[PDB]
């Protein structure tokens, strides 16, 4: 009639899962149960299979043996659960279904469903722990930590690369079985073989130094089949240095659609923009300040409005204060 | 080094339960083999699977289905990856990468975007700031703007060049605002007295124009 299996979900390898069946439209005492598990698609197996009412028959197959239990609830419901050996490779789809002569032979179970996704996933060994991350002002030297857990240190290959949005993933440095590997000047890493730690040491940090840093883990084979495993990363921000207080440039340009105000070299980061046309704000306004490799920020605040119109960029950077206004 | 990997293009939109390929073209290669890692928001990058060139077979690494993932040949130098019944969880950056003795390579990435939404998919529309004399004057400089707006997916790719040189130059770009089916961004160049009126140009690549970049002269 309605076989409704109702279980499963993305867990890791070595967790526990209990997958339900809600049976409905006949006697439920009479007619024993079962589950059944399919790896991706078709060939579903049975793997378990409960008697009549509570009853005294459960059956397992071999791939389950010990880590199943199934169980059911007269209530309209059939439990099966999985202990903590669960594996990634028993994952996939399972099923419940309901048996159900002489010169008539009919297959035994028989009202699947459609089926439950139980996702496990498989659990990494290799733990990489990344510290160190924050805003650092420019000039200063960075210095970033791995806490490594579960593997031979001593022998292994750990490198650093550079995570950036929109950028290409780069390798940094790393050290293996051997002396430092590309370690002088502004990019070095080191190691502590007490503590199973491997470091970072970026000096005199530049703007191109920020993004996310991961340290990563050859595993493999040692042939190029190999891979590399990656820790969540650290992030890391690099600010202009401190230094003294300059008065922007301001600057107005047109498009015949759109109004442009540059501001140029400034510091502190710190202003108010805003765009005028008759003393109003005009329509749209967005700014976007960025820093420049000269040490100072620049801002630019684009709007929209016609060409035969008035308008007003005012500037708040410090007790100074700037308009620049075309007329009509 | 001198290996280099190109993914083209920098984007790909899809409905759920639709495929994906994802090209990689890789020049003057070393290892014989493709791999392609994923980046996921919030989880550690992790590899896919592996390609193995001369035998055109795809290896998935531990939980992951070849009736999921699965690599190919494309021309004779790239290697395609497909995606197939995409969900949502399958979004991300998808790098491929190839061994250089000690070194991995990567590529700049394609990001997948699978949504249970319908989307438009619309190019970026640019609009110019030449630079002002009174610019030239009190800063001996000059800056070009280029605002690209109103473009979906939030995906653009932009760079400068001179005319002559093989090598982008070192501009501003701010980040890709908007929300919707509407987004933009802003980018700046400043050049000096010597290296203005000089015949400049402007890339950008989206999705909506193909792998090819669009190009824009400017003087
Ligand atoms: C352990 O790490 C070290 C350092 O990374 C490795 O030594 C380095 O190996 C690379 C190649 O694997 C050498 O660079 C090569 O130079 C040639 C000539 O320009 C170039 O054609 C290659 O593409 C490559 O760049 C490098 O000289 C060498 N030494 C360094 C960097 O100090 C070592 O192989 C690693 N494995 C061990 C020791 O088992
Ligand atoms: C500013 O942001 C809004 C957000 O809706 C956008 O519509 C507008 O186009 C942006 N301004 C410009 C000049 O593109
Ligand atoms: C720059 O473009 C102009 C187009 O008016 C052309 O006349 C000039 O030759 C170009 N410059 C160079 C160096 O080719």
């Amino acid at each position: 009639v309605k076989l409704l299996e109702s279980g499963g979900k993305v867990t890791h390898e070595g967790q526990s899962v209990t997958l339900t069946c809600k049976a409905s439209g006949f006697n439920f005492k009479d007619y024993d149960m079962s589950w059944h598990w399919s790896p991706s698609g078709s060939n579903r197996q049975l793997v378990a299979s409960i008697s009549s009412k509570t009853g005294s028959k459960t059956e397992y197959k071999p791939r389950i043996q010990g880590r199943a239990y199934i169980t059911r609830n007269n209530e309209a419901n059939t439990v099966s659960l999985t202990l903590i050996q669960l594996r990634k490779e028993d994952s996939g789809i399972y099923y419940c279904a309901k048996l159900e002569s002489r010169y008539i032979i009919r297959e035994q179970w028989g009202n699947f469903g459609p089926g439950t996704k139980l996702t496990v996933l498989p659990l990494e060994k290799t733990l990489l722990t990344e510290s160190g991350g924050g805003t650092y002002q420019a000039g200063k030297t960075l210095s970033l930590k791995c806490q490594t857990s579960g593997f031979q240190f001593k022998t292994s290959q750990l490198d650093w690369y550079l995570w950036t949005p929109g950028h290409a993933p780069l390798w940094l440095t790393g050290l293996n079985s051997s002396s430092t590997d590309a370690t002088e000047g502004r990019i070095t890493s080191s190691r502590e073989d007490n503590k199973n730690q491997i470091f970072l040491q970026i000096e005199d940090l530049g703007l191109r130094d920020s993004g996310q840093y991961h340290c990563a883990r050859r595993v493999g084979n040692g042939d190029d089949t190999d891979k590399l495993v990656f820790g969540l990363g650290t992030r890391v921000i690099v600010e202009p240095r401190p230094q003294a207080p300059l008065s922007p440039s301001v600057f107005l340009v047109r498009d015949q659609n759109a109004v442009a105000c540059l501001i140029r070299n400034f510091y502190p980061k710190e202003l108010h923009v805003s765009l005028t046309s008759s003393g109003t704000l005009i329509s749209a306004q967005n700014l976007t300040l960025a820093p420049m490799a000269t040490g100072t920020y620049s801002a630019i605040h684009i709007g929209r409005v016609g060409e035969n119109d008035a308008i007003t960029c005012s500037v708040k950077h410090l007790e100074k204060e700037i308009h620049m206004s075309h007329q009509a | 080094t001198g290996v280099a990997l190109e993914q083209r293009p920098i984007s790909i939109t899809r409905n759920a339960k639709q495929s994906a390929s994802l090209n990689c073209k890789i020049l003057n290669p070393v290892s014989d083999y493709v791999h392609w890692y994923r980046s996921q928001e919030g989880r550690a990058p992790e590899r896919l699977l592996v390609y193995s060139r001369s035998k055109s077979e795809s290896v998935p690494d531990p939980g992951f289905s070849a009736d999921k993932v699965r690599a190919y040949k494309g021309a004779d130098d790239t290697c395609r990856l497909i995606v197939s019944d995409l969900q949502v969880s399958d979004s991300g950056v998808y790098h491929c990468a190839s061994w250089d003795g000690r070194v991995k390579v990567f590529g700049e990435g394609t990001r997948l975007i699978v949504t249970e939404s319908a989307f438009k998919k619309k190019p970026p529309k640019p609009i110019f700031f030449l630079p002002t004399s009174e610019e030239i004057k009190q800063k001996q400089s000059g800056t070009y703007i280029c605002l690209l707006e109103d473009f979906f997916p939030n995906v653009v790719k932009t760079y400068w060049k001179e005319d002559g040189n093989s090598q982008p130059l070192d501009a501003q770009f701010g980040p890709i605002t908007g929300g919707g089916n509407s987004y933009s961004q802003v980018s700046w160049l400043t050049v000096k007295e010597d290296v203005l009126r000089k015949n400049l140009t402007y890339f950008y690549q989206h999705e909506d124009l193909g792998m090819e970049p669009k190009a824009f002269s400017i003087s």
